[PDB]
Order: structure tokens, then C-alpha cells, then sequence
């Protein structure tokens, strides 16, 4: 069987248990990374910095 | 390894040019599927520079 | 050209970050060639000339 | 179908202002002259003057002048063919400066 997802969930739960002020930036980075996977191509043109 | 390092200096001069030539040839090959007139001109200029 | 390398690197980085998205392509290519001229001679002398 | 000036690997097509169509779907195209490096279908309509290897213009001189349009475009317009475009400017610049 495969239990990688369960391990990731357990690690996230333990991270949530160890709450600090710096958890919010990690959460924002994770949610931005998840969000950019779906739209992506819709608003990327020119501006090589972007 | 030391003997090979000592011997490799003689042909390093050829290798340095051949590596860049291979890169140029690979780029030309990569550009083929659009401009299907390049290979002849590239062969002509290759023979000229030879 | 009339500056120390310590501030020259910062100036080049700032110019690359700032003016890039609103300048013609050939101007950027000329700038890159001009800034990279002094290394091509060294590379050619040390690994291609012989 | 529009008139064809050449046929084969290299194709040159001149079109009027009409909805040229064949077996399949139909689109409207402006009058002008089009040329493609491949034997693929070509039109003066939008979405056709974006594909690589396709050149278009109002007339013969206009097409030749517009062939250099991407050269003044800001960086970030080509992905694979950027190397040859860069080299074609680098060689001219280095020669015209360093010698003359």
C-alpha cells in the first residue's frame, strides 16, 4: 500500500501543533503554490521578471 | 588518473572547440522542425568554416 | 565605466532589474555584449586559442 | 480557395477580402499576401500571424519590412528561436563596431 499522503498529513498536523508566528508565511507560500497550478497560463505574458 | 590528466592536455585544445561546435550543431538541429531550409545552409557554412 | 566594481555590480543588477521590460531587444543584447566583452578574450586565450 | 503563387515545401498565397473556406471550418481573412516556411495552411486573419514560420504583410514590400518586427519587440517574445535572432544582431554589431 501507499501511505505517503498519511505521512504528509501527520507532518502537517505536528507542524500545526508547534504553532509560531512564522507558520502563516509558510501557509501563504503553500496556498500560493497550490493556486498557481490551476490558472498559471492565464496571466503570464511578457515581463520576464514575472 | 594523473597519467590521463597529463596526457589530456594535448587534445584539450581540440576538445574545447569541438564542444562549442557540438552545441551549435545541436541548436541548429533543434531549430529544424519550423524552418525546414536551414540544414543545407548550415552544412554549407560548416564546410566553409572547416 | 567610471565607477568601482563594488558599486558597478550593484548598478548593473539594478539596471537589469529595472529598465528591462521597457527597452528594445537589440539594446539589451548590445549591453550584455559590452559588459561581457572582457571575459570572452580571457576564455578564448585560456581554453580555445591553443 | 485563394490563388496560390507557389506550391510545395515553401508556400506563397495572395488573398482578397473574402471568407475563404474549404472542407471543415470557415473564417474571414483580410486582403494581402502571406508566406509560410512550411506547407501548412496560412491566412491573413488573426491567430494566424502568431505562429512560428508564418510571415504576412499588406504588400510585397510591407511583408519584407514587417519580417523584422520581432527584432524591436521587448525581450520575452521568443523561447527557442531567440538564439539565432540574438546572433544575427551580435555578429553585425561586433563587426560594424570593432572593424569600421
Amino acid at each position: 500500500w501507499d501511505l505517503t499522503a498519511f505521512g504528509l498529513v501527520a507532518e502537517w498536523f505536528l507542524a500545526y501543533i508547534l504553532f509560531t508566528r512564522f507558520f502563516y508565511v509558510l501557509g501563504l507560500a503553500a496556498i500560493m503554490q497550490l493556486f498557481f497550478s490551476y490558472f498559471a497560463v492565464h496571466f503570464i505574458s511578457n515581463s520576464w521578471l514575472m | 588518473f594523473m597519467r590521463f590528466r597529463r596526457a589530456f592536455g594535448e587534445y584539450s585544445h581540440v576538445v574545447a572547440f569541438n564542444t562549442l561546435l557540438f552545441l551549435m550543431s545541436f541548436t541548429v538541429l533543434c531549430l529544424t522542425p519550423v524552418y525546414s531550409f536551414l540544414p543545407g545552409v548550415y552544412s554549407v557554412i560548416y564546410l566553409y568554416l572547416t | 565605466f567610471y565607477l568601482t566594481n563594488d558599486v558597478s555590480f550593484l548598478a548593473h543588477i539594478q539596471w537589469m532589474v529595472m529598465f528591462t521590460p521597457l527597452v528594445p531587444f537589440w539594446i539589451t543584447i548590445a549591453y550584455i555584449i559590452c559588459i561581457s566583452t572582457k571575459h570572452f578574450y580571457w576564455f578564448f586565450s585560456n581554453y580555445l586559442k591553443r | 480557395f485563394p490563388n496560390t503563387y507557389l506550391e510545395g515545401s515553401v508556400r506563397v498565397v495572395t488573398t482578397f477580402d473574402s471568407e475563404y473556406c474549404r472542407h471543415g471550418t470557415c473564417e474571414r481573412s483580410e486582403a494581402g499576401v502571406c508566406v509560410s516556411t512550411s506547407g501548412r495552411w496560412v491566412l491573413n486573419n488573426d491567430y494566424y500571424r502568431s505562429l512560428p514560420g508564418v510571415f504576412c504583410g499588406v504588400d510585397a514590400v510591407n511583408l519584407l519590412t514587417n519580417m523584422f518586427t520581432p527584432l524591436i519587440q521587448p525581450i520575452g517574445a521568443l523561447d527557442i528561436s531567440a538564439s539565432i535572432v540574438a546572433g544575427g544582431i551580435v555578429a553585425i554589431v561586433v563587426t560594424c563596431l570593432a572593424y569600421y
